């Protein structure tokens, strides 16, 4: 209730003071009161809502005054509908605008805070002391009232506006009145336009020639009438003067009238004009009026042709003034005609060349307001129904611009509206069903729809609108006559002749111009041209030349010389002496001037654009340049700064905003809910600032605004009232703030091309080039810069007289030369001038900075020669390092250019030389720790070999690191990426380097409260600087995936525009404090890879614009050896007399792996991904295999090393025949650097060492190894696991290598393979085998990543405060999304989530983590150390490791690329299973059951045996028989034979042996039958017919037994892989089987007709009975699998066959009774509870009815069946089995239960119809045939069960 | 498709009541409305060539031309209008709502030019026989009076196209066409046969 009362702690408070409202409502307020009075004075303590609740009393006081306050609250808003049914106008108003009114209704004045909402052309109400004299129109103009209206308060807001309403239009109607009671006597318009409104003398003025004319059409008259028009108009055109801007204005309505009223003059002077019926004059619009009437809005007639109207008088001042056209007459005329017939419009053109200045004009000329509306956008039209309350009980007007263009509610609801709208309108209803409300209609009210050229022309509006509406094809304004007429208007002597030559200036130009798409020369357009020549003239422009002078002055400007000379004469050929001479002395002399300070050559075109930059400066409010910042862009921008502040005397007060850093809100503001708060945002402090103290102070400071961005609507359209031209805030909290004159926006970009010419055009607009900046200019500010070094240490002395020696090598330097040839250069992103000479010139200053202290203490001679080798080795670097070391190579041949060193062959080049402190310096020979790494820290990360370069790299990174530069490498993860960066960032921890992670999701704010977390702040003046949270450390953040961030909706580069804010900007304009924030010690650098690449971002060139860069790429043979061996080096130290494998065991490695990745490409797989840290990891695995033996001998050395290889490399790899490959050219390689061992053994064995056993060094016999699992298996697999697969060779060695994994840390892997084909069942193995938690998710699409956060956290406690063993698994069918992704994707790469556990979750680890340090007997409360115990701890137990299949949508890199995660992850493709272990399974299956039955000898014939098993018993050829089976069952990609699971005939097979029990039961139970004839039949001997059948039965299936098992073979294929397999593959078998799977020797029966073979007909019968459709074969088998499949058979039914089916099945049984219970599924559970028969319900498909998890639990629960049966899943026995009976054939089934899932179908097709017509026909005559044939069926099985 | 008199008389039993009018001249040209409108929709049957686009023509604007009329038929019945210029806004305005191009214009134009005057017992167009004096007679109720006596002067072959005042050729060219659509639209079927 407080909530009500909130409304009423402003309301009810208001007007339970205000006595004023309704005495009814007051009392109301007050029996609030008589409660409320505790509601707010009781709650003047206790005042929110809860508090409200618990007051003194509550009991009564919100009962009694919650009665009367939602009385009240109710009856208020009805309260103001009554005033807003008392007051029409009032619907224009919001209710809360009421409420202000009301409360304020006395005050009047207050009232009229509304008063647009409440009105037409009305500027202001003219009074005074509480009394109206006048009003003042929005055009200047004053009606004076003729009463004074009192604003007593008694009188309400409703009368009082009432009151004016007559007053208005009756001071309106006399004064009228009075004034043509003068002119109607020819007394001068000039005396009563003073005393009053233009308008309605315009009428009179109309009038007065329209009746004169009449006796030049009597035909009496003809020039009296036309020279006295133009006597009248030559007066006027005197008159027509600036001394009154508004009346000028009057002016130039009346003569455009006047001409009009000339012109038709003119002809029906100079021509035979059959008098008032020649349309000459006849369809002019005229006018007539009188005084006579009883209604005073009749006072004057308007018409043309026959058609006759009656102005409407509404008070509109003088708001138009459009130039009138023939056509646009006409065009009027004919929206008359639609007035007529009451049908609303359909308006076809573009608004500028017409359309809503033309349908605005013409409302006008009628005299009554329309509201013109903006359709095309996101408005709530229930507001529009409100305001058409007001409006049709009004009369008012309404017309759509853009109508059609609405969604389908809003356009449906004003359809079934409007409907009404046009219909009452016809029907003349009085009140109309507006909103089902019967809303009061004023008959005046008009719909106007208008369209620019529509959609293709289409008539968009629906019929059901359409019919009552009128076409009005718009073709074209009358340019060159519209231009003309206002020339003449304009006082422009020359008038025709501009015209006729404007037309064509553009005309021509138009015509043979390029494609300046961002310009066009439309009717604005001119229009634009003249309103700038308007002035030129009042600047003494000299005619023609004024015109020629603005077309200087505009367009050109924003076209290029793509036109240059094209547009000089298409313009010129129309007038050649043309132009006037700009003269802006003192404004270039401050411009200039302000060039010669900055330092810029002051070029010709610089000067010329900042010249007309400056025309736009003082014409324009707002410019955009098209450009490049720091080259011109910027540097323009820079000078108008200072000449401006100079030329105005004005300092220019700057506001630059990078738009899209900041949000609108940021800038602008927002609120607080809690004390009710509106926040102040940046721009609109200022603005505010700008009143307060900028001019408040500086009152005519010059004051700007920039906007640094692209464009695109969203950021754009924001800034429209100020930016536009209008240059007044005003917000919609009501904070108008007039913004000064001097106030100017500047708008940079380099594109512009995004949105609509309609609005691009409205600002000033320079086609800028680069070229403005001479390399010369470029060169001085160059030199200038030395003046701005350096450091506080350095005073410049020296550094100014070695400027001065080094000024001489700018003097036409080879670079001029070389610059060129650096551009020559192969490079990824774009290269340009100012950042090679930035970069050049930044390290060559803090090469001096070391000048300073080492050379400044020694000569200038030490300064001089070391300067000279260390600079061009610094330019050199600068133009090249950047790329490849190749085309560096060829980039450094450059040197022949230089005169002096020049010599492209030097050796030991400049860069191979390296500078020292003492002037001395020396090639940089290799020191590349020789004896080094020996033991122990061989696995310690930074232990990463440095190398010649990598210190290179380092000599000039330290000079860059002294330059406070952020290099941004551009290489690979795995090529040196981490190596080198460590081994840079190890060798100063003066820098505080930071790891920022660059994840698709990361975001700027995750930066920010990293800085918060280690910054704080400084402020040596009030300035803002950003310090670490401790000093002298320099804080070097840094930057990892710089090109792997996502991008917006326009791909800009959001994160590098903060980044760049950062950077760029150096710092932030705080927005929570109002302040800009620069930085201490905070440095960073970058990295990438090549934006090439898939993912990669297109990087922003203005970022790199200053930015350093560095190649990183592959190491080579010798220096993987000089690298990688040392490696190797330290693993040799533990085994002396072995140790000798030195060098050719690397080298071996070094080669194998040049070849191994030229040998393996992506073009092969995609992840066929390599890098030398396989090399390491050879090193890693091979160190620790040491650490475990006793000898390391060179057999013993190339077993475990050539085993491991194979792991690190083949493991990764698909192809197995390429797999076959590597191992010869593994064993090659090692045959040529180690062969005098057993390769044999070792490389053609997949041998395993010993895991079960300690290692030692020793192999284990796989088969022994086996031995070992076949016992250990059997107790991890506590009868748990529940999956029967046969450990192959493969399977164990599967298990040695998870297993290793397993022990080792940082347990980071990708398995690719197949689902659930022990892939998974591996891994749940080895956790019962090591003993770990492990990490498994459940997910149903309910869940998101905050679940996931949850997880995280609950992980990361779990490992370190929990202290748990764990490992973490991750199931690709979970991949809930990208961010998800994202939180594990930093996890793994710093091994950490930043701040994941900040806040609270940081605080709480404080506390438990001293808690655990208590009890640890730690002393860390330092919370840096402790939480890096925190995290170390989480390392050794988290390891995380993801399997994935490849049968979706996830990138086909089997990851979603992440090259940070390819340089980490272990990877091991799994793939598919082999057909030689396949088939031992299936031995060890047949040798559980007595498939050897003697009768059967080697039984298949038909066919296929080619390359088997020496077939010789059944368990030989059934096997045998299988695999070939299965092998060519399936073979040629219809659905996949390159991928596919084996399980479809597994367990074919598995039934196979139920039948090889069943079937011989079958049979056996028949021999004791027809044993059982014979007993007495033996000796019965009468018959001998009898005797001798059962004989021969026993002779038939002595050989049929054998016969059917090759039958029986081909049966298994329906279940096998039949059921989804097409053509393609199914028919790779078909019927090829029963062709193939012979040659094994028993007969195949051609006949393969399972359907009856395999089961008693009866049973389909019974379901043919229950509506089966026999139709298809397999159609109809579905039956059977309803009644046998194990593998749900999916009832797929949009044919709905199964619910007739399961109906007719269900017949007298009840739907579902044994198991019962619910678990996690009531919604099925209790839909089924009944008794008998039933399947997952009738089209219910599993998305409704079941969870995701079922899965799982179908399969098996514990948490539903017990085990004191055993049993897992639930008794829902066959009847009512509950198989989903589902009509959805997409159904949620993941990549694993694809696999594991029977599908089945249901639908008929083609390839029957064929025989149902034969059907038909057949049977409509030989029915009688079946007949006898089926009944003889019958009877025979009679007759078989009589035998 | 039905034609032209079937459009014309069926058009006056739809429009039975507007010769109620005692304007007997105004029927008179009620019936001329009618012809004029059957012989347009009959042009734009044959768009884009006898008429450049399926402009909706309807009854509606044939009763807002007997308003626009009525506008000038106060005195229209006599030489105080100048019903020439009445026919050209008839045309532009009441027909002419969203019509495009000048051709069709001038199309149009043609027709009433060989359709509408304001007086009444003239020929009109003798080709449909029209010379008559129907004056105070109904467009419905005394349609046989003048106008349904008006025989069959419509060729099988031709509507003919010069009551439309357009060329045989033209009917011919489409002819041509007619073969290449009909014979490239089997050639699909004719894929198998």
């Amino acid at each position: 209730v407080q909530f009500y009362w909130l409304d009423l702690y402003g309301i009810l408070g208001e007007n339970l003071d205000i006595q004023n409202f309704l005495p009814l409502e007051t009392s109301k307020f007050k029996s609030l009161t008589s409660e409320y009075k505790m509601i707010t004075t009781r709650a003047f303590q206790l005042d929110t809502t809860i508090e409200v609740i618990h007051i003194p009393n509550f009991d009564t006081t919100l009962k009694l005054t919650i009665d009367s306050l939602k009385m009240i609250k109710s009856s208020l808003s009805t309260f103001l509908e009554r005033q807003r049914r008392q007051f029409p106008r009032f619907y224009f108003l919001g209710n809360d605008d009421l409420l202000k009114i009301i409360g304020s209704g006395k005050h009047h004045d207050q009232v009229s805070k509304f008063m647009k909402k409440m009105f037409g052309s009305i500027e202001s109400i003219i009074f005074f002391e509480d009394s109206i004299t006048g009003v003042r129109s929005v055009e200047g103009e004053v009606l004076n009232l003729n009463e004074k209206i009192e604003l007593k308060d008694s009188i309400q807001a409703q009368e009082w506006l009432n009151i004016l309403d007559t007053e208005i239009k009756l001071s309106v109607f006399t004064q009228f009145r009075d004034c043509l009671g003068q002119l109607k006597d020819g007394t001068d318009i000039e005396v009563v336009v003073s005393k009053y409104i233009f308008q309605a003398i315009l009428l009179s003025a109309q009038v007065m020639w329209t009746e004169l004319v009449e006796k030049c059409l009597q035909t009496n008259e003809f020039s009296k009438y036309w020279k006295e028009v133009d006597m009248k108009i030559k007066g006027l055109l005197d008159k027509l003067n600036k001394s009154s801007d508004n009346v000028k204005k009057k002016i130039e309505a009346l003569l455009v009238e006047y001409l009009h009223f000339n012109n038709v003059i003119g002809q029906l002077k100079n021509c035979s004009t059959k008098e008032e019926a020649r349309l000459l004059w006849a369809k002019v619009q005229k006018f007539y009026q009188k005084n006579d009437t009883l209604d005073d809005l009749n006072s004057v007639f308007i018409s043309q042709s026959g058609y006759l109207l009656q102005y409407k008088f509404e008070y509109i001042g003088i708001p138009e003034r459009l130039i009138y056209t023939p056509l646009l007459l006409v065009g009027f005329a004919t929206l008359t005609d639609s007035l007529h017939q009451k049908y609303g419009g359909c308006f076809f053109g573009p608004a500028g060349t017409g359309k809503t200045e033309t349908v605005k004009a013409f409302g006008q000329n009628l005299g009554r307001v329309v509201v013109v509306f903006n359709c095309d956008d996101s408005f709530d039209y229930q507001v529009l129904s409100r305001l058409l309350v007001g409006i049709t009980q009004i009369g008012a007007w309404g017309c759509f611009d853009e109508f059609n263009r609405l969604d389908e509610k809003v356009l449906s609801a004003v359809s079934a509206n409007i409907q009404q709208i046009q219909n009452g309108l016809q029907v003349g209803k009085s009140h109309i069903t507006l909103l089902e409300e019967e809303t009061p209609l004023s008959p005046h009210t008009a719909v106007f729809i208008t369209l620019n050229p529509g959609y293709n022309g289409r008539s968009e509006l629906p019929e059901n609108l359409k019919k009552s509406f009128r076409e009005f094809s718009m073709k074209s304004p009358q340019s060159g006559t519209i231009a003309e007429m206002i020339l003449q208007i304009m006082g422009f002597e020359d008038s025709k002749s501009l015209a006729s030559k404007i037309v064509h200036f553009l005309e021509l130009l138009s015509s043979k111009c390029s494609s300046m798409n961002h310009y066009h020369f439309g009717l604005r357009t001119l229009k634009g041209v003249l309103r700038n020549c308007s002035p030129l003239v009042s600047e003494f422009g000299e005619g023609e030349k004024t015109v020629v002078e603005s077309l200087k002055r505009v367009i050109l400007p924003s076209l290029g010389d793509t036109d240059e000379l094209v547009f000089k004469d298409e313009l010129s050929k129309i007038f050649d002496s043309a132009g006037t001479p700009l003269n802006s002395k003192a404004i270039v002399q401050c411009l200039k001037d302000a060039g010669q300070r900055s330092g810029f050559s002051m070029s010709e075109e610089f000067l010329k654009k900042c010249m007309q930059f400056y025309y736009m400066q003082k014409t324009q409010q707002a410019l955009i340049l098209v450009g490049k910042a720091g080259c011109g862009k910027t540097a323009t921008w820079k000078t108008v700064i200072d000449a401006m502040a100079i030329f105005d005397g004005h300092a220019n007060v700057v506001y630059v905003i990078d738009t899209k850093v900041l949000t609108k809100e940021s800038l602008y503001g927002s609120m607080l809910k809690a004390t009710l708060e509106w926040r102040d945002g940046l721009f609109t402090s200022i603005l505010r600032r700008v009143n307060d103290d900028i001019t408040g102070t500086f009152k005519n400071s010059r004051i700007w605004v920039v906007f640094d961005s692209d464009l695109d609507p969203e950021y754009v359209e924001a800034m429209n009232s100020v930016l536009d031209d209008n240059k007044i805030l005003t917000l919609p909290n009501g904070e108008r703030l007039p913004i000064p004159p001097n106030f100017r926006i500047l708008f940079e970009t380099d594109n512009l091309d995004h949105t609509t010419p309609a609005t691009i055009t409205r600002c000033g607009l320079l086609w800028f080039s680069t070229d403005v900046c001479s390399i010369s200019s470029k060169i001085d500010h160059l030199l200038n810069k030395s003046y701005e070094a350096l450091d506080n240490k350095l005073s410049m002395f020296e550094l100014d007289k070695l400027k001065d020696l080094i000024s001489d090598s700018f003097d036409m330097a080879s670079l001029t030369n070389i610059f060129t040839c650096s551009n020559d250069l192969v490079h990824i992103l774009g290269v340009r001038t100012f950042n090679k000479l930035e970069t050049a010139v930044q390290l060559a200053v803090h090469l001096i900075s070391s000048y300073r202290q080492w050379f400044q203490n020694l000569d200038d001679k030490s300064l001089k020669d070391v300067i000279t080798l260390l600079i061009k080795r610094s330019l050199l670097y600068a133009l090249a390092g950047d790329s490849t070391g190749e085309s560096q190579r060829a980039f450094i041949q450059t040197i022949n250019t230089y005169f002096g060193h020049d010599s492209q062959e030097l050796s030991d080049y400049s860069t191979i030389v390296i500078a020292n402190d003492k002037l001395s310096f020396s090639s940089f020979c290799s020191e590349i720790p020789s004896v080094s790494l020996e033991a122990h820290e061989v696995m310690r990360p930074d232990i990463v070999i440095p190398t010649i370069d990598t210190i290179k790299h380092e000599k000039i990174f330290y000079d860059l690191l002294n330059s406070k530069r952020g290099i941004i490498l551009c290489g690979p993860p795995g090529s040196g990426k981490t190596m080198i960066m460590n081994n840079a960032l190890r060798n100063s921890s003066l820098y505080d380097v930071v790891g920022i992670n660059f994840s698709k999701d990361t975001t700027t704010e995750h930066i920010l409260s990293a800085l918060h977390r280690h910054t704080n702040y400084v402020t040596t003046s009030k300035g803002l600087t950003l310090l670490p949270k401790s000093d002298i450390k320099n804080l070097v953040l840094f930057c990892d995936e710089i090109n792997l961030p996502k991008l917006d909706k326009y791909g800009s580069q959001n994160v590098v525009l903060f980044l760049r804010q950062l950077m760029e900007k150096q710092g932030f304009w705080k927005t929570p404090e109002n302040k800009w924030v620069t930085i201490e010690r905070i440095h960073i650098v970058g990295a990438c890879n090549p934006p090439t690449d898939p993912g990669r971002i297109p990087m922003s060139e203005r970022f790199t614009r200053h930015a350093a860069i560095l190649y990183l790429g592959y190491p080579s043979g010798k220096s993987l050896s000089q690298i990688y061996e040392i490696y190797y080096k330290a693993i040799f130290k533990l085994v002396p007399e072995f140790r000798s494998y030195t060098e050719p065991f690397a080298r071996a490695s070094v080669h194998l792996y040049n070849e191994c990745k030229a040998r393996y490409s992506t073009g092969l797989q995609s992840h066929y991904l390599f890098s030398p840290r396989e090399l390491t990891r050879l090193v890693r695995g091979v160190y620790t295999a040491i650490n475990t033996g006793p000898r390391q001998t060179l057999r013993s050395l190339i077993r475990l090393w050539a085993y491991e290889a194979w792991r690190i490399f083949a493991d990764r790899l698909v192809g197995v025949k390429e797999k076959n490959s590597f191992e010869q050219l593994l064993y090659e390689t090692v045959d040529k650097y180690l062969p005098n061992q057993d390769l044999g053994n070792i490389s053609s064995t997949s041998l395993l060492f010993s895991g079960l056993l300690s290692l030692d060094f020793k192999e284990v016999n796989k088969t022994d190894l086996v031995n070992f699992i076949e016992e250990r298996f059997k107790t991890f697999c506590d009868e748990e696991l529940e999956v029967p697969m046969v450990i192959h060779e493969s399977m164990v060695d599967h298990i040695l290598r998870i297993d290793r994994a397993l022990k080792q840390v940082q347990g980071h892997m990708m398995l690719i393979g197949a689902s659930r084909t022990g892939k998974t069942i591996l891994t749940r193995f080895v956790a019962w085998l090591n003993g770990l938690k492990i990490v498994q998710p459940k997910i149903h699409r309910h869940s998101n990543l905050s679940d996931f956060d949850m997880i995280l956290k609950k992980a990361i406690s779990d490992c370190s405060l929990k202290e748990s063993r764990t490992c973490l698994i991750i199931d690709e069918s979970n991949i809930l999304e990208t961010a998800f992704l994202e939180r594990m994707n930093t996890l793994l790469a710093n091994a950490d989530i930043p701040d994941l556990f900040q806040g609270e979750e940081y605080d709480k680890l404080l506390n438990n983590l001293r808690n655990k340090t208590r009890s640890l007997g730690l002393l860390l409360d330092t919370e840096q150390e402790l939480y890096d115990w925190f995290v170390g701890e989480i390392a050794k137990n988290l390891h995380v490791v993801f399997t994935i299949c490849d049968p979706t949508n996830n990138k086909s890199s089997a990851m979603i690329s992440s090259p940070a995660l390819f340089n980490r992850c272990i990877i091991n493709w799994m793939g598919d299973w082999d057909t030689k272990t396949m088939s031992q399974v299936a031995n060890n299956m047949v040798d559980v059951v007595p498939m050897e039955f003697t009768d059967f000898i080697v039984p298949e014939v038909n066919k296929e045996l080619v390359f088997t098993e020496p077939i010789q018993t059944i368990r030989d050829a059934v096997v045998n028989i299988l695999i070939h089976f299965d092998r060519n069952f399936y073979q040629k990609m219809k659905v996949g034979v390159n991928p596919r699971s084996p399980g479809y005939f597994i367990d074919g097979l598995r039934a196979l042996v139920k039948l090889v029990t069943a079937k011989y039961q079958d049979l056996q139970e028949n021999q004791r039958f027809v044993n059982v004839g014979l007993e007495k039949l033996n000796e019965s001997v009468s018959l001998t017919f009898e005797k001798e059948r059962w004989l021969n039965t026993t002779k038939q299936f002595s050989k049929t037994s054998q016969e059917l098992i090759g039958n029986c073979i081909i049966s298994s294929i329906y279940e096998t892989y039949f059921g989804h397999l097409n053509e393609r593959e199914r028919g790779d078998m078909l019927v090829i089987l029963k062709r193939l799977l012979g040659k094994f020797a028993v007969k195949y029966d051609v006949n393969y007709r399972f359907i009856d073979y395999l089961v008693t007909l009866d049973e389909k019968m019974k379901w043919l009975e229950c509506g089966l459709d026999k139709n298809d074969y397999f159609l109809e088998n579905m039956s059977i699998v309803m009644n046998s499949q194990d593998a749900v058979p999916f009832l797929l039914d949009p044919s709905s066959h199964m619910i007739t089916v399961i109906s007719n099945y269900y017949g007298n049984k009840t739907v579902l009774l044994s198991f019962l219970e619910e678990g996690f599924v009531k919604r099925l559970e209790n839909a089924v509870r009944f008794g008998s028969v039933v399947i997952i319900q009738d089209g219910e498909f599993f998305d409704p009815i079941i969870s995701r998890l079922i899965s799982r639990e179908f399969n098996h629960a514990g948490n539903r069946v017990t085990v004191e049966i055993g049993d897992h899943e639930v008794d829902v026995s066959g009847d009512f089995k509950l198989f989903i009976h589902s009509c959805d054939p997409s159904g949620d089934i993941p990549i694993f239960l694809r696999s594991r899932v029977r599908l089945v179908h249901f639908v008929t097709n083609k390839e029957s119809i064929e025989t149902r017509i034969f059907d038909i026909t057949l049977t409509e005559e030989n029915a009688e045939m079946q007949r006898k044939r089926e009944d003889l069926i019958k009877l025979n099985t009679e007759y078989r069960l009589k035998l | 498709i039905p034609g032209i008199l079937d459009t014309v008389k069926d058009l006056w039993g739809s429009q039975f009541f507007t010769g109620k009018i005692s304007g007997v001249w105004s029927v008179y040209c009620t019936f001329l409305l009618s012809w004029f409108h059957a012989l347009i929709t009959a042009r734009t049957r044959l768009v884009p060539h006898g008429f450049s686009k399926k402009y909706y023509f309807n009854d509606c604007d044939f009763q807002f031309a007997s308003v626009y009329l009525e506008n000038v038929l106060a005195t229209n019945s006599t030489n105080n209008i100048p019903w020439a210029q009445v026919r050209d806004h008839i045309a532009t305005i009441v027909y002419g709502g969203k019509i495009d191009e000048e051709k069709d214009l001038e199309v149009v134009a043609k027709l009433c030019a060989h359709v509408f005057c304001g007086s009444d017992n003239l020929q009109i167009v003798p080709g449909v026989r029209i010379p008559q004096p129907l004056l105070q007679q109904s467009e419905e109720e005394e349609r046989a009076r003048l106008t349904a006596i008006l025989s069959n002067t419509i060729e099988p072959a031709d509507s003919l196209s010069s009551w439309l005042q357009l060329p045989r050729e033209s009917i011919l060219d489409y002819e041509r066409l007619q073969a290449k659509e009909v014979a490239s639209s089997t050639e699909q079927l004719l894929q198998e046969m």
